[PDB]
């Protein structure tokens, strides 16, 4: 499970690459398995 | 419609400062991966 950001979404996937994909979390090619996003704005976004 | 050309050559070519730059939204590369770009020479490079 993430914190990552909405623009980010598209990178917890296989192949592909960007900020998060290559230092953050690698999905490997073979993965087998689901990617569950929901953004949770109220949870934690707080003023400043 | 008016697209600008320039043409760059006889030089050395650090592109992984512009791959490691918070600072573009997009950066698709259709053949090279952003990485690894370091290692290429090319006849002639044009930029738009």
């Amino acid at each position: 499970s993430f914190v990552i950001r909405g623009d980010e979404v598209r990178q917890i996937a296989p192949g592909q690459t960007g900020k998060i994909a290559d230092y953050n979390y690698k999905l490997p090619d073979d993965f087998t398995g689901c990617v569950i996003a929901w953004n949770s704005n109220n949870l934690d976004s707080k003023v400043g | 419609y008016a697209w600008n050309r320039k043409r760059i050559s006889n030089c050395v070519a650090d592109y992984s400062v512009l791959y490691n730059s918070a600072s573009f939204s997009t950066f698709k590369c259709y053949g090279v991966s952003p990485t690894k770009l370091n290692d290429l020479c090319f006849t002639n490079v044009y930029a738009d």
